[PDB]
RNA sequence: CCGAUAACGAACGAGACUCUGGCAUGCUAACUAGUUACGCGACCCCCGAGCGGUCGGCGUCCCCCAACUUCUUAGAGGGACAAGUGGCGUUCAGCCACCCGAGAUUGAGCAAUAACAGGUCUGUGAUGCCCUUAGAUGUCCGGGGCUGCACGCGCGCUACACUGACUGGCUCAGCGUGUGCCUACCCUACGCCGGCAGGCGCGGGUAACCCGUUGAACCCCAUUCGUGAUGGGGAUCGGGGAUUGCAAUUAUUCCCCAUGAACGAGGAAUUCCCAGUAAGUGCGGGUCAUAAGCUUGCGUUGAUUAAGUCCCUGCCCUUUGUACACACCGCC
């Protein structure tokens, strides 16, 4: 499970995303079942943006010892602005656009046009 | 024999007491010996700068 | 100018102690034509300190848990009792009401955290807002208990306890509890 | 009163202020608007508490620098410091009080003569010699 | 986060946002919302007034025989988001008060790291293992039960009355619901019969067009009662009439006339709460063939008190200790 989840984490990251979360639940070898969570990158948790930035999926794996619970949570980088990455970036990204020099310290100068 | 009822302006309040807010230190003056003031614990809202009735002046004085 | 209920001009009432002059709420500056307004008074402090005293009556007599929205009960009862009083003593029911308020407002109580003697440990003076609050409460609850199992309606109960407290008669439940609180506090001095 | 806080909820405004060093003031309703729409901050109530002493910062900067740090504070306030280079020398008086010990060990650099090096008298009695005991 | 500062540079929760509540006589538009003006018709005093006023009566999109969106709606916007002042503070990160303003804190949704042998295998054609599988632990049918009652506990509802009950007259909401896959089952106006329960014709509505202008309750104003367990209260208890249901008994429910018990404001303890708040008071939805003392919401009336504290209970950080680590319901 560790090698497989690391491989999928590699592939998702190379797909390009702000982060991820994967959780595997159920009973592995042995009878005491406990989950174990692999994370990387960024993972927003609260408020509306999760509804349209992170997508999640739950699949149940029919294993001879029972069932395996799988949770995956990827978010979509905003930059496409309507493409596979959604528009309306996260509000903590009001980026300061930078002026030009706008100095012009010379004498009053007239050019007619 | 009994000390007369006296009036008492309230100046700056030191703060609540009784570990529940049940009393508050008020620093009252008797508008006649205006250079003499006494620390005093009262209950209910204080409305800093108001005035309060008082029967016995030399009742209590404890500093937190 | 304001003719409270068509009568009882505000510019007649005199309040005695200047620890209460600003804290009774009868005067012309805020002389309402009637004790009723949804004025957001209790939202922050000290507005109810300015809320007209008759409004405080009509909002305090409205307290039993059986009646909880009947403010109009209250204003009708207080207007009837006001008429009753002005009949009883000819002078302003506002005047008699403020007289009862001052004469039934205690000054000394006991409050501490240690092992209480009889109510508490240390006798303590009261600021003249909890004082008048407790006074009007005591008047109201006296009226309520008096009219509970009697043929008298609350109008006359309020009227008679108001007179009893204003004159001071050691018979109204209000002052009869006031002096006991005062003396037990003096005992816990 | 109500004057008890956590340092952490005190940790409120400088997540904002210098990051947007351009749009603050000394202020009660119009840096208000700028603070409405600028982060992921999920719930309503605490907008006033972040932003209260906020414009008090650019109050400060209009009388003194502070962290911050706003990258506009330091270079302006130090460029002002840059100036005032004195015309006359802060040390050019050409007499300097020196004690006999001083003169004599200038004699081991073998010059105590070709200048002024005016001598002040030694203490003699020397009310120095920092104190010790009672009697 | 200031501020320090062997830290610097980041990330999650947290405080934005989403909806809702609070304003724009500013914008766009309203025959399924209207509002005005008009023209009618009925009206009233009329002795004449008269532009006196009444209409939720009619029409002004069958195409001008009039316009407008204000009232309602819902989108765009804006708008409230520390702009002004003073005061406090190193005057550093916020508050106190005031001005103005619809508003100087609108309530909710979401929600970190971890963790609990918490609950759920009665949610599933989610499922492992075990058990059963034809005289079935499958499945269907008939009946009973889940309702059973010396007792103890929980959540509630009604009351203990005259701030009241009874009777009669007056005047007001807001969410939301409504005709069928299977599935038959909707909301109901109007008219007629029946006191009621109801029934029978008769439409409208698949909905801002009909129920519905939701003529709600509380409350309002006149009557009676008189402090009597009384006309409070309505448990218990008989008979009759309806309705749903294939079937109503251990009473589905409702109605009538009967009976009138405790209860005269409750300990020891204990819960919730601070502004449209608690509470009084009704109305919707789900449950539903008949079903609400339940619950979820919607309103209506409408408070007292407080802007503090660790006193009890409990929680977060910092120092201390320890023999604990299943972690003090420990250890011994
Ligand atoms: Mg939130
Ligand atoms: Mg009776
Ligand atoms: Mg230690």
């Amino acid at each position: 499970v560790r090698r497989a989840c690391y491989g999928v984490l590699r592939f998702i990251m190379e797909s390009g995303a702000k982060g991820c979360e994967v959780v595997v639940s159920g009973k592995l070898r042995g009878q005491r079942a406990k989950s174990m969570k692999f994370v990387d990158g960024l993972m927003i948790h609260s408020g509306d943006p999760v509804n349209y930035y992170v997508d999640t999926a739950v699949r149940h794996v029919l294993l001879r010892q029972g069932v395996l619970g799988i949770k995956v949570k990827i978010m979509l980088p905003w930059d496409p602005t309507g493409k596979i990455g959604p528009k309306k970036p996260l509000p903590d990204h009001v980026s300061i656009v930078e002026p030009k020099d706008e100095i012009l310290p010379t004498t009053p100068i007239s050019e007619q046009k | 024999r009994v000390q007369p009822i006296k009036l008492a302006r309230v100046t700056k309040v030191l703060g609540r007491t009784g570990s529940q807010g049940q009393c508050t230190q008020v620093r009252v003056e008797f508008m006649d010996d205006t250079s003499r003031s006494i620390i005093r614990n009262v209950k209910g809202p204080v409305r800093e700068g108001d005035v309060l009735t008082l029967l016995e002046s030399e009742r209590e004085a404890r500093r937190l | 100018d304001i003719k409270l209920f068509g009568k009882w001009s505000t510019d007649d009432v005199q309040i005695n102690d200047i620890s209460l002059q600003d804290y009774i709420a009868v005067k012309e500056k805020y002389a309402k034509y009637l004790p009723h307004s949804a004025g957001r008074y209790a939202a922050k402090r000290f507005r109810k300190a300015q809320c007209p005293i008759v409004e405080r009556l009509t909002n305090s007599m409205m307290m039993h848990g059986r009646n909880n929205g009947k403010k109009l009960m209250t204003v009708r009862i207080v207007k009837h009792a006001f008429e009753i009083i002005h009949l009883l003593t000819g002078e302003n029911p506002l005047q008699v009401l403020v007289n009862a308020i001052i004469n039934s407002g205690p000054r000394e109580d006991s409050t501490r955290i240690g092992r209480a003697g009889t109510v508490r440990r240390q006798a303590v003076d009261v600021s003249p807002l909890r004082r008048v609050n407790q006074a009007i409460w005591l008047l109201c609850t006296g009226a309520r208990e008096a009219a509970f199992r009697n043929i008298k309606t609350i109008a006359e109960c309020l009227a008679d306890e108001l007179i009893n407290a204003a004159k001071g008669s050691s018979n109204s439940y209000a002052i009869k509890k006031k002096d006991e609180l005062e003396r037990v506090a003096k005992s816990n001095r | 009163m109500g004057r008890v806080r956590t340092k952490t909820v005190k940790k409120a405004a400088r997540v904002i202020i210098e990051k947007y060093y351009t749009r603050l003031g000394n202020d009660f309703h119009t840096n208000k608007r700028v603070c409405e729409e600028i982060a992921i901050i999920p719930s309503k109530k605490l907008r006033n508490k972040i932003a209260g002493y906020v414009t008090h910062l650019m109050k400060r900067i209009q009388r003194g620098p502070v962290r911050g740090i706003s990258i506009k504070l330091q270079e302006e306030e130090r460029e002002r410091r840059d100036n005032y280079v004195p015309e006359v020398s802060a040390l050019d008086q050409e007499i300097i009080e020196v004690d006999p010990d001083t003169k004599e060990m200038l004699k081991l650099l073998d010059f105590g003569s070709l200048s002024n090096l005016q001598v002040t008298q030694p203490t003699v009695g020397m009310n120095f010699k920092t104190p010790r005991g009672p009697v």
